[PDB]
């Protein structure tokens, strides 16, 4: 029909009723551009589009709207690295075309098919701080938790490029035997952003390793909640049709969560805690649920989101749901940054409750989990003792603190300093870790069992 | 005196130390945290009201 | 953990006092030390 | 029979209904999503259609059932997996190829393929039956029957047709009753709605042991089985951990475990690891997973299986309550079931309260946890049996103080905590005592002491040593460790073993090992007895350096005792812990004099 | 056209609006005020507008202008003072009597009585012609690269007329274009609406500084062109200061500032100074106001201009990206900007997000950001140009914690933090070594080791020093600067030289606050050499005392090294450095040995 | 409460109701009026919260012609753990004083766990027998 | 008034107390008013706010309120009694404020202490010690202190 009205991303058409949900529409400008949206909201004779693409200089009767009469997919294809694309179901970047062999929903169940097995196989990320602490899996979700004085992209580049290199060591070993894919996925984030990316990846190895979906901040909050979902169809298909793990580096979480809190300020939609949305918890949900194996249990899709946080709070609505959810929690701070520390990864809240199925044990040793543990309960102590050594002087504290304080100081120089391209073995790791420990008595390392302790010390 | 002088000081270096570093941060961390949370209240309502 | 209203009122008077407090430590310690360095001269004397 | 009016976000409104009960099951659109009628506004009624909607169109066919939102409660709910919207979940995978809910299926409530055998009760021909009697029996499990079919509550009659000995299904007929004629033929299985909790003879007092297994618990503030708790933390707080020993070690003989929104890769572990580990009251073949039934649910699958979780299994629990089983029953988390009312409050266009959560939050908790308790089955027979509802929670940002944790904390009895720094340090769950208690403490350590322990008199000095211990810190950590006297270094150190010893559950090797009351026990009578002796020796002349590292040997015991597997000379007194006892006693003498 | 519905505040809604847009720039009433549908409810357009809707009664009528708001781009913008929206305020003092512009004052953007010599491309007619490819171009500066003519970007065919060279209006007709009969005629200027960012051929990364002229910016932290930066505020006790010195040292192309919605003092000394001061490079004719193109915004501005005034600014700074020049868009201050959104929202109605400001507030910021950047200009032989946009943010809850700070600092990059008590003191600019960062700092001391300079060395080491100082003082005020070495001692007196030459410049004076990017390197040359030195002397046996007096001459040297000229020979390569570095050798025999 | 009148009143006897727990009735007040014309005050609590709160308050005193007395001890529990939230705070503007609970010695393990400094009955002195 | 009577009357009873000091003002009698305390009368528009459907934007209390407070207050004073044969009236009114927002920083406690030129204080925690008034000098403040201690210097004290 035509456009009733438009109030902000909501546009107001005054139509008929055959329409059905998120079916596709264009919007026919008197430019003769058209763009596209979805039905948000359908009544009788009217509805409510959220148009993807712009979300201005939308008419009346000079402008007119046609049916496409598909509800939204996403055209996935198999043949997709390498090939450039744009946050927008099609490259607007005039690169390789998408092609299709299914179309896929992004709804967060189109034939869905995830874990009724958990993960088993270990993935490294040649990083110590990471693998040893936390461990990362073949469907493992991990934050990475990041601020506004941090740089957010040097580390997001720096995980996923050495996990480039260590992934083919542990093909060899027989943690795996299927192929590894990367899609990259940046949603409007700057131009100095993304040129930067694509140089790292490069730098590495190559850009036809990677898949690429480019987002511009310019355009609009709509086209930013679709971008994640676009990357989901593309490793969703190759892990279940051709038995492919998946690795997908989301980049940047935050940018999505505030997309969200957009449609429900220039909505009618009351909004839950500090301003976020009450359905925030099913937005975020949809990403977060389709990880894990997939059908065949040799494909898989496994997650790095990134999350930058804006007031570097952990009293912020979009680090604390999504740590509920994940499977992990990696904690990157910006005092170790500031010192000299590259990666400069605090370990005293990162934590895994699903440390069980983070671990590897048949491609890693059964010592790492048991090393892991008495490892960060020993830094706990050392911090504990860091703040009393500022207090009390030296002039009060105990024997077995000074062991801890030297601990500390030999932990954040040793295992978290390595060079932008030095990679470590997980086995590698083990041997650096056990240096670390050795400074300690026997009677200190006590809460650990006793076989463990005289078999490797 | 000079004796006294030296066990005094060491009760002083502690105090110095012990304000900055637990004191300052707790107080900043409690207040914020709280206004945040005080003002939230207050904001829903007003929407609440106006839909 | 701790209120959601008037916690300002008890907070606010606390901080204050904090900062406050730290300043006149630090004169209290700066006379100590000062006091402390003639003395060491003196007594070797 | 009703056309759809207008799709509004999940949110939809469909003319021509004349009628519809609350919350009533329907079917809408050729796809056949799941909805409910929350309510009527003219002709038109707001049903939520919680299923996924990406292609719903207007003026699509609507199916009434005719009955609300219900459960199935008959035979194969033990080692059968089902959603909270009660579909089974292997039937989906084999038809299907979706291994989770795809958009759009319709499988029936329960298994219609898999015969049972049924035996006929202590009533015949011309008896008189009415609800919750044991109108007979399936055996379900190799070592027990499960199912212990029940004629349902709200129906009454005298047996004109009693089935005899032999396998049927589940749809065939096995019952006929008689009241005004043929009142119904009855099938294997009963319907029940789930917003009405089943009736119960009487309730009973709460004050008979409900042994979870872990020593944390056991040791500091014991469940009971009648009992209610809740249980704060986020995520590193081992919640998922202590389901999966809570399911092991747990003397209740059901359990039923309720995913509200989980990972899915957690769902995937615990289901896997229930038949690869063994039971302690022993079980043949699935041994664990004889005793579990799940209702799980992802983040993302139906808003209704999500809100229905807690409700479904609740009635679960009622009936095998009602059949004369001892439950505990695990919902995990409350506070994901709570974030769907967060959203049906924005959707429907209530007015919420305070956190954009709505009001008649604390009423539907409430409602959820008086259903819980220890009772006297309805029925005939009359046995005993408790539902123990053991619920998580999380805070938002270390704020205790959002609405779904005060209002679960209001109607509980029994709060378990979780502190966040002693998590870091690996020491999950972690409870202390300032974050907790328990009413059902006072009359718990009264039955155990009967049943041997000397529980009550080492429980109130090991609450004194935790409780000075805090304030002790705090005078470290400022002040220094030289405001300190002698005996207060003595209840520094010995705190922080129990910290370790009890509260961590991490391992070393392996996962800890099932340690009873009995062990829990012993472990507090060789931290309570080197506190005494060591203040004593101090108070008397003696140095701290010369008692610290004398106790040495018997600190790496007592922290390594729980890997090693109960009974050691016995459950009740290991040799282990015994000579302990001797080694103290020899060492006091020494620092003496 | 149409006719008002109501007024309602500022808010004016009308009907019978038919075909229009979104953006649509309308008259309204009789009066013709500025005023822009932000909204459209059915057949009735909800229009802002920006001036009084005094004496404006229902039925007044409502004149489409039949397009867009939109900013004219193209000759005769600099040397002229403007509003959030292009109103010349200067043009409004000759005939008005008046400073601002009243209501019912509308003029048009560019001054039509200026004439400007048009002087044709290497098009002519007959040829083909693409988007942004130079027709040709206008001379009317010396000093800099004047405005160049594009032909309108998204706009292609061949050209029927090219007017010759010769003197036309702004106004006037310079170009028919052939694209489906007569595309139009287009004009001098261009018009974009200013909420669309203009296309240039691609964009890339900054990696192209250009001179600053204040020596602490390149030398804490390089300042780039096509950068994004944050500025604290102080409200015109400390902002001023920074923002009429980076204007006047940088020896940008262009420089466009922006006052979003300031006090009014800060813009009132803005345009007085500016042809008032001189060029650090030559050339009068007002000089640095030749250079400067000026939006002004006192808070007492229209709201709608004062939201307005970056967008402007921006298309401003972009339009001379294309072509070819290097621009600094000088912003102050987003804060204020922020509260523009924040006011609008109330108005409309609209639900905001924390502390009141919406939530258009964070995409709003990362849209503008990445307009400003580095990028090849658009146009047949294509030339680079940048636009580096330095923001400040202020204070807008009396912290910084607050929404408009933290969202821009992590889209920012880079952070210079100024120093209240050296700035109260009248030091500037006087940023701080522990707060601030450049992550852009690798790439760029990358080039300048390709283009002469020693760079990396010296910046990394700049910063090292620093750090290390405040770390060995406090080890002075507890222990004593006397049981520590001579090492140490060497390792503050160096700091203090860094710190008093560098960061404590006064921009009062022209021999302290203007040196070109290599003197300011040869500065920090000169103190590294002399730190190794130093403690190189002490370990072969030397003391700080003996140390002192036998330096010298050098030392004298580097501590007035900011006094110095510009040039000695050379303004690139300073004689009187390279010599000293002779010296310096000398000297380190003599006082060693 | 109204039966209590009724012995007070008419049989002159002393009644002491106890009516537990005022959080229940408080909460009640908030889940209604969310689908009337009525519409809640300070923080999703009514305004007119007073209202209710004084229609049980009515029939509390003492009795005309002094036949019989009803005495009311009504029990509240602070949900969030401070007097500043809205069930404490309209209440006690009503009430003749207030004993508050402490958190404090029940954690030692005292009871009845009160503590006297927060407790304060400011008729006490012309009261009393 | 007690709580338990009508809202409406709870709202009224103020407003008869302030005409029956006002017209024994005019009599030429000398009036103490006692009002206590306003912030239950406050508490009372607040009531009738939500009964109405009001838009409240002061914590929940209504827009209105700051007019209802101030015009209230006004009405108290000296004054030359109304009438011919001339006389002096007064109104004292010594009001009680209490909070109500349960914060000091409350819509209340603002516009009270903005219309009143007399404060004397009371703290709570001094006030359990048992030393009831138990006055804070900070915000403790009098406008009337000038003429009122000429007065007194007539009158024979040294006072100020």
């Amino acid at each position: 029909n035509t456009v009733s009205g438009v109030n902000g991303p909501l546009v107001i058409l005054e139509k008929v009723k055959f329409p059905r949900y998120n079916e596709i529409v264009n919007l026919t400008l008197p430019d003769g551009t058209v763009r596209q949206g979805q039905v948000l909201e359908i009544r009788g004779d009217r509805a409510i589009v959220q148009v993807f693409e712009g979300t201005s200089g939308i008419d009346v009767k000079k402008t007119t709207v046609e049916f496409t009469g598909e509800s939204l997919r996403i055209p996935v294809s198999e043949d997709m690295l390498g090939r450039i694309f744009d946050g927008s179901g099609r490259p607007i970047d005039n690169g390789p075309k998408v092609f299709a062999e299914d179309y896929l929903d992004i709804n967060g169940s189109p034939i869905n098919p995830y874990a009724r097995i958990y993960p088993e196989e270990m993935i490294s990320t040649g990083v110590s701080a990471i693998d040893t602490m936390n461990s990362i899996a073949r469907g493992q979700k991990i934050p990475i938790f990041s601020a506004s004085g941090l740089p957010h992209n040097e580390i997001a580049a720096q995980i996923c490029r050495q996990a480039g290199l260590v992934r083919p060591t542990k093909d060899v070993h027989d943690g795996h035997e299927e192929n590894f894919s990367i899609v990259f996925a940046a949603m409007g984030v700057n131009l100095e952003t993304a040129r930067f990316f694509k140089q790292d990846f490069e730098e590495n190895g190559s850009l036809e390793r990677t898949s690429l979906f480019l987002n511009l901040a310019n355009d609009p909050t709509i086209e930013r909640i679709i971008t994640p979902r676009l990357a989901l169809t593309t490793a969703e298909y190759l892990a279940y049709q051709t038995e492919r793990h998946v690795l997908t580096i989301l980049t940047d979480m935050s940018s999505y969560a505030d997309a969200l809190r957009e449609v429900s300020a220039a909505r009618e939609e009351v909004p839950g805690r500090r301003g976020y949305p009450g359905y925030m918890y099913t937005d975020l949900s949809t990403i977060y649920e389709r990880a894990g194996r997939v059908e065949g249990r040799n494909g898989s899709i496994t997650q790095i989101p990134i999350l930058t946080m804006p007031n570097d709070d952990i009293t912020h609505p979009i680090p604390d749901l999504t740590g509920y959810i994940t499977e992990g929690q990696i904690f990157v701070d910006r005092q170790l940054h500031n010192k000299g520390i590259y990666p400069p990864i605090n370990v005293l809240p990162s934590l895994s409750r699903l440390m069980k199925s983070a671990i590897g044990e048949g491609m890693t040793r059964k010592d790492h989990g048991d090393v892991s543990n008495q490892l960060y309960a020993k830094y706990a102590i050392g911090k504990d003792a860091a703040a009393m050594k500022a207090v009390v002087g030296e002039e009060a504290l105990s024997i077995e603190d000074k062991l801890s304080l030297e601990f500390l100081e030999k932990f954040e120089k040793t295992f978290i300093t390595q060079g932008a391209y030095e990679d470590r073995t997980v086995f590698e790791s083990l041997d650096q870790a056990w240096s670390l420990l050795r400074i300690y008595p026997k009677e200190m390392l006590n809460r650990i069992s006793p076989k463990i302790l005289d078999e490797f010390y | 005196a000079f004796i006294i002088l030296d066990e005094v000081i060491k009760v002083t270096n502690r105090r110095v130390n012990a304000i900055e570093h637990v004191i300052i941060p707790r107080t900043e961390n409690t207040i914020a945290y709280i206004n945040s949370e005080l003002d939230e209240l207050d904001r829903e309502e007003f929407y609440r009201l106006k839909k | 953990v701790f209120p959601t209203r008037m916690t300002l009122g008890l907070m606010k008077t606390k901080l204050k006092g904090a900062n406050q407090g730290y300043s006149l430590l630090k004169r209290k310690s700066e006379a100590l030390t000062k006091r402390f360095r003639d003395i060491t001269k003196r007594i070797d004397d | 029979y009703g056309a759809i009016y207008s799709v509004s976000g999940p949110v939809v409104i469909a003319e021509n209904m004349i009628g519809c009960a609350m919350y009533e099951l329907v079917k809408v659109g050729h796809d056949n999503l799941v909805g409910e009628v929350i309510r009527i506004d003219g002709d038109k009624a707001t049903i939520q259609v919680y299923e996924e909607t990406a292609g719903l169109t207007v003026g699509d066919p609507v199916l009434r059932t005719g009955k609300p939102l219900s459960v199935e409660l008959g035979p194969g709910l033990m080692e059968t997996i089902y959603d909270g919207i009660q579909r089974p979940l292997k039937a989906i995978k084999e038809e299907s190829q979706s291994i989770y809910i795809p958009r759009g299926i319709d499988t029936p409530a329960l298994d219609r393929t898999i015969k049972w055998q049924f035996t006929p009760g202590k009533f015949q021909v011309g008896d008189h039956i009415s609800g919750g009697d044991i109108y007979g029996s399936v055996f379900e499990n190799s070592l027990i029957s499960s199912h212990k079919i029940l004629l349902p509550p709200r129906s009454r009659g005298t047996i004109t047709w009693i089935a005899p000995a032999g396998e049927y299904t589940l749809d065939e007929k096995i019952l006929e009753v008689e009241f005004d004629g043929k009142k119904s033929d009855f099938t294997l299985y009963h319907t029940w709605p789930v917003r009405v909790p089943r009736p119960v003879t009487e309730k009973l007092s709460a004050d008979y042991p409900l042994l979870t297994g872990q020593r944390v618990l056991d040791a500091l503030f014991p469940c009971v089985q009648g009992g209610t708790t809740c249980i704060p933390g986020a995520f590193g707080c081992g919640k998922t951990v202590i389901s999966q020993s809570l399911s092991k070690y747990s003397n209740s003989d059901a359990i039923i475990y309720v995913g509200c929104g989980e990972r899915g890769n957690e769902m995937a572990e615990v289901l896997m690891e229930f038949p690869e580990l063994y039971t302690e009251m022993s079980g043949t073949k699935e041994p664990i997973m004889k005793r579990t039934t799940l209702v799980a649910n992802t983040s993302n699958m139906p808003v209704a299986a999500r809100e229905a979780s807690i409700y479904t299994g609740i009635t679960l629990a009622e009936y095998f309550r009602d059949q004369g089983k001892n439950v505990s029953m695990i919902a995990d988390s409350s506070s994901r079931w709570a974030e769907a009312l967060r959203e049906i409050s924005g959707r429907l266009g209530e007015m919420p309260a305070d956190q954009g959560f709505p009001a008649y939050l604390g009423a539907k908790l409430a409602s959820f946890y008086e259903r819980a308790g220890k009772a006297v089955a309805l029925g005939s027979p009359d046995r005993t049996g408790s539902v123990s509802i053991v619920a998580a929670v999380s805070p938002a940002g270390g704020d205790f103080s959002d609405p779904v944790t005060t209002a679960t904390l209001g109607i509980t009895q029994v709060f378990w905590g979780l502190d966040k720094k002693l998590a870091q340090r690996k020491h999950f769950p972690s409870i202390n005592t300032s974050v907790s208690y328990s009413k059902y403490t006072n009359v718990l350590n009264k039955f155990y002491d009967s049943n041997y322990p000397e529980f009550p008199v080492l429980r109130d000095r090991m609450k004194e040593i935790l409780s000075n211990a805090e304030e002790l810190e705090q005078v470290v950590q400022l002040v220094g460790k030289s405001a300190l006297s002698d005996s207060d270094k003595i209840t520094l150190d010995v705190a922080t073993l129990i910290k370790e010893d009890f509260l961590q559950q991490n391992g070393y090797s392996t996962y800890d090992a099932f340690c009873p009351i009995w062990k829990t026990f012993d472990m507090m009578r060789a931290f309570i007895s080197y506190h005494d002796e060591a203040q004593k020796a101090v108070a008397n002349g003696a140095n701290w350096s010369k008692l610290a590292d004398s106790t040495g040997d018997v600190k790496h015991a007592v922290s390594s005792s729980k890997f090693f597997e109960p009974s050691r000379g016995e459950k009740e007194v290991h040799g282990e812990f015994e000579k302990l006892l001797s080694t103290m006693q020899e060492r006091f003498a020494e620092s003496t004099d």
